[PDB]
């Protein structure tokens, strides 16, 4: 139980032309086929342009760009005029 | 990913590894010589033999191909039609 | 250059790559002895958890009879 | 209005007075720049539509899809090529100017004041499309397909005339304004029951609503491609359009005489995006898809909210350009092999290769892509069907799982997995099938920028 | 998590593409001292998660499990998260004792090779990223919470037993 | 080129699993099974393979010493 | 713990049901004590930008931290023991709501065993 | 349910269930040598009555031997990663171009790659060549009116290619 | 050794235990021999115009064009209205249709009374 002639035979004609196929396949003619600038651009352009884009149109829109405002202390000061706020009590029970 | 193969590597190889197994003689054990004709080890260790094939080459290999292996040369055969195994 | 595949052999090594292996398990390694013992003790409880609240009767009060 | 009709009527003789081999740039190049001069009408502004030479004015509703037509003309010129290039001088010239025939009937529906003026010129649009597709369907059911075509769309449209007179002389003219500023609320006996269901059983059979709606799948697969493209968009949504201007009178009553028609049209919806999971024949599947979108339609013009209205037309415009080109690459597909059916042309991933970029690209605006016109238009649909009913929400879920499952399985399965490697014919694609391409997605992609342009008259 | 699991599937893919396309638990047997930049790389994953104390993979799940144990939760769901902790410990130790610490099945003509120095900076800065951003992250968080911190024994001696039992 | 091939009488099979398994089977009474393909498998550059502790074991024979540096530091 | 295990396996009565927890008058086993510091000036809580649920007790310890924490950011460990003080706080206040529970608990056991042994 | 024989025989089925036990037994069973002891205990099991020949037990046994394989068999399977359900099963069927294709190209590209194209227009003579007589004539000569198989002749008669080449000698790499 | 594997409409009954594979028959044989006869005569027209060079189209399957015409438009010749037909038409299509008519009439009659009631919580609900 195994092979027939035949099946051997043709088997080897194909054995044959698919190694001259696939030699064939491989080429090599000695000729096979023949015919910081980064981060200035990436960290000054659209940074330019943006910070042009943030000034004057996008501040031209009223109700644009909003902070959420830093957190005051008992022991702050403001920068902007200069007036203080009386500090936090008294401690104890600690 | 790079395997290279070839011909006659193969060839080695698979010689090997029915070389290493034990219940055959490594006297005429030639590259075309049958199994079941003149080696005389039954159709059931013959296809544990298929078995070590598969397991060392990475693919396994069919029962409408398992009939027909019968020598090392056939083994090279199909193998070859499998990786495709020229240049 | 670059390593070769061989036939069922235990294949060799460069050093570096070894040297990277031990020196990332022994930086894991002194960092979690570093991280445990200079300044925390912190799978502990932290705090004296206490008992039930006092086990004291009447302190918190309890005026039934 | 009458600077952009009479070119189109000096543009038929175009053809008939140049020879051969040059009539194809000719009417090329001057519809083009009749699209250019199209596009210059967008004029309008705040208070009022733009009304001139008595018989015709512009709202928002007929600006956008005025220059719809007036675009999707000479991308049809080019597109019916390859087809009747090899048929004789005198029917290619004909094919032409029954074309142009049909978009001067169309531009004089599209600008109507007076409704009987309408009503003449959506029948006049009718009678050119059933020659168009009965003499270059180029399959064996086409004659068929035409007649099942006249004989609902006149017997549908037929009483809405008789209506439209009975309004005509029991009230008073058909200005479109003194249809408004005078319209009087019209109680609910049983005769305003029945004009009510003659006008809009008429636009019924035009979109179609579910029950009447084979009326299109035939006439859509066993048709040309430039027939089937102004049949889909600009024919079906035309007929939303008419439905926009009347529904504007019988407003007390449509609220109590308007319901069987929502639960007709979504569980048609739901069956039509259903039947349209399981069919062979790639060409159906965008007809049942332009059914279900407009069903949805149907549904926002039930509903009076001017969220509704904005999704509408904004769901007309969008699924008139996706529906037409993805019919165009059916037909190219059709044309690389001649079958019709679905799954004999597997593959076209490796072979044909951008083209694959212009069904991913034609696949997800039907998917509602996520930016999208059509997810815009689907999405205020369903927010205004919602302030109508807070149950309404899983049918258009599931519409929307069901129709990203044909579209997907529209995508992974004409074009995806494996050449079936016994065709040798399919070349590469050409030029100007990627100009079409170019063509169609375009215009989408820009809308998706600004949309403001195109949303309803209740902005 | 993001880290962890990063770092975890960019080494298990380095070891399936490094030996043929096999992917299973099986015919992948032994690998560790197969260059052990990777399989270094997999046990600090793999030691990363269930939170070995304290490190990166410390965090995030223990003070999970603490603020879950204290809470006004519903006596099914502490003791479900409880249970699932064990048994992510007892499939992570599987990953590790079959993939890298078991007697060598895989298949010979062996092409074990990682000279590499894309992969190898890509590994090394991702346990960089696993060994002490996590505790970069969690040091100066905005605390926008209420921590809980007073727990019983046997609540937060939980995590530990629970992991190495 | 070539792979040049690590030939047979040299894995020889010895290796206490499987020399233990065939005594085993041997018991059984059949006492042939397939033998020697796996003698690499267990010999070599393996072959005490580290146990499952070793790996977590990895750590502190170059880690405890930096320790008592950084303590006594 | 066990009172969990006594409160869903033996009776109900005697575990306070949660979340409704002042059953018994207040005054009643304190009498005169109460003074409730609460130093964090509600005014300046406000202008602090606190969460809700965090303008809680010992909030003031909360703002020292938030003053250090501020004022020496890229020191990466310096303020410890400012958040240290807010933990044991916090902890002191844990205690306190366990004293309170404790004390309903044992007002009801004593209280409602000594009404209904002797009725 | 195969190409040459009409079904398979009994010994083949008796082997292919052999083979899948084994299979299944690799995939239970870790460590591989105590696979090794399993699989020459299966090995004895199929020694115990292997030399019998009442064909009616023969088969009584192989259906208890389907029994108790689809009791105790494993729910993943370790199959390879070509194999059908595998890990990759044509990965690459992506970058599977057929070869009837490659000639609509540019004669800009085409004059490219010069030697090639020269080589392949003498296949395609080599195909031309010797399609019409010797082929047609091997394939209406020498099968029946019911041909009654699939395997074809070769061509021993006296010259040129065995029959029916194209696309089987003319198929891809597999891993391009 | 097992409780013998029952099938369903999904789970396919394996060829291993048919047990219609044991008891063969000579029919059985003769059937395995025309089908492989079959089978035989449609590989080798096809082989025969599949590796033709003049060929230049598809190789024009007849069977799926048979299929295509019948699972398109061969529906309906024939047909006949009979019991099964009529009352498996006018549940599927009727049914669901007037189940929906029912809940919209119901969540609207509920909306109409909520909001006639005055209380509707309209507290801001603009967009209609
Ligand atoms: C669909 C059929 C639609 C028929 C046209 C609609 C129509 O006018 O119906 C009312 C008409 C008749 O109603 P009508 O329009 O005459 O209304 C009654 C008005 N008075 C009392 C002043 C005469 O009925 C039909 O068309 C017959 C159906």
């Amino acid at each position: 139980s195994g092979y027939t002639p035949d099946e051997k035979l043709r088997l080897q004609q194909l054995r044959e032309l698919r190694r001259r196929w696939l030699k064939d396949q491989e080429l090599s003619p000695r000729e096979p086929v023949l015919p910081s600038i980064f981060a200035f651009t990436h960290v000054l352009i659209p940074v330019w342009i943006i910070h042009y884009y943030l000034k004057y149109h996008v501040t031209t829109k009223p109700y644009t760009i909003v902070e959420k405002k830093p957190r005051i202390f008992p022991g702050d000061t403001i920068l902007e005029t200069g007036e203080v706020i009386p500090p936090m009590k008294e401690f104890p029970d600690q | 990913d790079a395997p290279p193969l070839t011909l006659e590597g193969i060839k080695d190889r698979v010689l090997y590894v029915l070389k290493l197994y034990d219940k055959i003689d490594p006297e005429k054990l030639s590259v075309n010589s049958h199994f079941m004709k003149d080696l005389g080890l039954d159709s059931l260790d013959q296809v544990e033999i298929i078995m070590a094939m598969e397991d060392e080459f990475g693919f396994e290999i069919p029962d409408i191909d398992a009939e027909k292996l019968m020598c090392p040369q056939e083994i090279v055969d199909y193998i070859a039609d499998k990786k495709d195994v020229y240049e | 250059a670059h390593i070769e595949p061989r036939y069922r052999q235990f294949p060799q090594l460069t050093r570096s790559q070894v040297i990277q292996a031990e020196f990332f398990s022994a930086t894991m390694w002194f960092w979690i002895l570093w991280r445990f013992w200079h300044d925390s003790d912190a799978v502990l409880g932290h705090f004296p958890y206490p008992d039930p609240s006092q086990w004291t009767d009447e302190e918190l009060g309890i005026p039934p009879d | 209005m009458l600077k952009y009709i009479i070119p189109t009527m000096m543009l038929m003789p175009l053809t008939w007075l140049s020879k051969n081999s040059m009539i194809w740039i000719n009417t090329t190049l001057h519809s083009l720049l009749i699209s250019l001069t199209s596009l210059l009408l967008l004029n309008q502004f705040g208070d009022n539509s733009l009304n001139f030479s008595l018989t015709f004015f512009s709202d928002s509703l007929s600006t956008p899809l005025l220059i719809l037509t007036m675009w999707l003309l000479p991308l049809m010129l080019m597109a019916s090529q390859h087809h009747l290039s090899k048929e004789n001088l005198a029917r290619k010239k004909l094919f032409i100017s029954m074309l142009i025939l049909l978009q001067l009937f169309l531009i004089m529906t599209f600008t109507a004041t007076e409704l009987i003026f309408f009503y003449i010129m959506f029948e006049a649009t009718l009678v050119p499309t059933l020659i168009i597709i009965t003499r270059w369907g180029n399959q064996t059911e086409r004659l068929n397909a035409g007649l099942y075509f006249l004989f609902y769309t006149l017997a549908g449209s037929l009483p809405l005339l008789v209506a439209l007179i009975y309004i005509q002389n029991t009230m008073g003219s058909l200005n479109f304004l003194i249809l408004q500023y005078w319209v009087q609320p019209m109680p609910n006996s049983w005769s305003n029951t029945f004009m009510w269901l003659a006008c809009m059983m008429a636009f019924m059979v035009k979109m179609p609503l579910y029950g009447l709606h084979l009326w299109l799948p035939k006439a859509h697969v066993e048709a040309p491609i430039a027939g089937s493209m102004v049949l889909a968009a600009i024919l079906l949504k035309l007929g939303g359009y008419g439905m926009m201007r009347i529904t504007l009178l019988l407003n007390p009553i449509t609220d109590f005489m308007a319901y069987p028609f929502i639960m007709l049209s979504l569980w048609g919806m739901i069956m039509t995006s259903s039947i349209c999971l399981r069919q062979t024949d790639l060409k159906s599947l965008i007809a049942y898809s332009s059914v279900s979108h407009m069903a949805l339609v149907i549904v926002a013009i039930l509903i009076q909210t001017p969220w509704s209205y904005m999704g509408a037309t904004a769901l007309m415009i969008a699924h008139g350009l996706t529906s037409s080109m993805l019919f165009c690459l059916a037909n190219s597909n059709y044309e690389r092999v001649h079958s019709r059916t679905m799954i004999l042309a597997r593959g076209l991933q490796t072979l044909l290769p951008l083209m694959a970029a212009w069904w991913l690209l034609a696949s997800l605006t039907n998917l509602a892509l996520p930016p999208s016109i059509n997810l815009i238009g689907e999405l205020f649909v369903v927010m205004s069907t919602f302030s109508w009913s807070n149950i309404t929400i899983i049918l258009m879920g599931l519409n929307m799982v069901i129709t990203a499952l044909y579209s997907l399985y529209m995508l992974i399965t004409t074009q995806r997995g494996k050449h079936t490697h016994h065709i040798n014919n399919i070349l590469p694609s050409f030029t100007r099938e990627n100009a079409l391409m170019s063509l169609h997605m375009l215009p989408l992609l820009l809308l998706s920028l600004n949309p403001k342009i195109i949303l309803g008259p209740l902005y | 998590h993001a880290f962890f699991k990063a770092m975890l599937f960019m080494c298990s893919g380095s070891i399936i593409h490094s030996l043929n396309d096999e992917q299973d638990i099986r015919k992948m047997g032994g690998l560790f001292k197969a260059m052990p930049f990777t399989t270094t790389a997999l046990i600090i994953g793999s030691l990363a998660l269930t939170g070995m104390p304290f490190l990166t993979g410390f965090y995030s799940k223990d003070l999970i499990i603490e603020s879950a144990n204290t809470s006004y939760t519903n006596a099914w769901a502490l003791l479900m998260t409880l249970v699932a902790t064990s048994f992510t410990a007892i499939y992570s130790t599987r990953i590790i004792f079959f993939a890298l610490l078991g007697q060598p099945r895989f298949p010979t003509l062996i092409n074990i090779n990682e000279n590499n120095p894309f992969l190898i900076n890509s590994i090394k800065r991702l346990l960089i990223g696993s060994l002490f951003a996590g505790f970069i992250i969690s040091n100066n968080i905005p605390p926008m919470t209420i921590p809980q911190m007073t727990m019983p024994h046997y609540l937060k001696m939980t995590a530990l037993t629970v992991t190495i039992l | 080129s070539k792979m040049e091939l690590p030939d047979y009488k040299q894995w020889k099979i010895e290796g206490t699993p499987l020399e233990t398994v065939q005594e085993k089977l041997a018991a059984r009474g059949l006492r042939d099974p397939w033998g020697r393909n796996e003698a690499w498998r267990y010999m070599g550059g393996f072959a005490n393979n580290v146990s499952f502790v070793g790996a977590l074991l990895k750590g502190f024979k170059w880690g405890f010493a930096a320790f008592v540096v950084a303590v006594g530091a | 713990g066990a009172h969990l295990a006594r409160r869903y396996l033996g009776d109900a009565s005697v575990e306070p049901e949660p979340l409704r927890m002042p059953t018994f008058p207040p005054d009643y086993g304190f009498p005169e004590r109460k003074e409730r510091e609460m130093v964090a000036t509600q005014q300046e809580m406000n202008d602090a930008q606190l969460v809700l649920q965090q303008r809680d007790y010992c909030a003031h310890y909360l703002i020292r931290f938030l003053k250090c924490k501020r004022d020496s950011f890229p020191n990466f460990l310096a303020c410890k023991h400012e958040q240290h003080d807010w933990d044991y706080c916090e902890h002191l206040d844990y205690v306190k709501r366990m004293k309170e529970f404790e004390r309903e608990r044992r007002l009801l056991q004593r209280k409602k065993r000594r009404e209904q042994r002797e009725a | 349910f195969l190409p040459s024989a009409a079904y398979l025989t009994h010994q083949q089925k008796v082997l292919q269930l052999y083979k899948r036990a084994l299979r299944h037994l690799e995939s239970r069973c870790v460590h591989r040598d105590k696979y090794r002891y399993f699989a020459c205990l299966l090995r004895a099991r199929f020694d115990e009555h292997k030399n019998e020949k009442d064909m009616v037990k023969a088969t009584q046994l192989l259906r208890e031997a389907e029994k108790e394989f689809w009791h105790g068999q494993h729910p993943q399977p370790y199959i390879f990663p070509e194999s059908p359900g595998g890990t990759s099963y044509e990965r690459y069927e992506c970058y599977k171009v057929p070869e009837w294709c490659l000639d609509d190209w540019h004669p800009s590209e085409k004059a490219m790659y010069p030697d090639y194209f020269a080589k392949r227009e003498q296949w395609k003579k080599l195909r031309r060549e010797s399609w019409e007589r010797e082929v047609k004539q091997l394939q209406e000569e020498t099968p029946v009116g019911g041909p009654r198989t699939e395997a074809l002749p070769p061509a021993r008669k006296q010259g040129d290619l065995p029959p029916l080449w194209w696309h089987i000698v003319t198929r891809p790499r597999e891993r391009p | 050794s097992f409780p013998k594997y029952e099938p369903s409409r999904l789970a396919s009954l394996p060829t291993t235990l048919d047990p219609a594979e044991y008891d063969i028959s000579s029919e059985t044989r003769k059937a395995q021999a025309e089908r492989l006869a079959i089978r035989s005569r449609l590989k080798r027209e096809y082989q025969l115009q599949y590796n033709d060079p003049s060929r230049r189209g598809v190789v024009e399957d007849p069977a799926l064009i048979r299929w295509t015409c019948a699972r398109s438009a061969n529906v309906y010749p024939n047909f006949r209205p009979n019991t099964k037909t009529s009352l498996l038409g006018a549940l599927f299509g009727i049914g669901p249709l007037i189940f929906w008519y029912y809940v919209f009439k119901t969540d609207r009659d509920r909306k109409e009374k909520l909001i006639q009631e005055g209380k509707l919580d309209r507290t801001f609900n603009i967009s209609y």
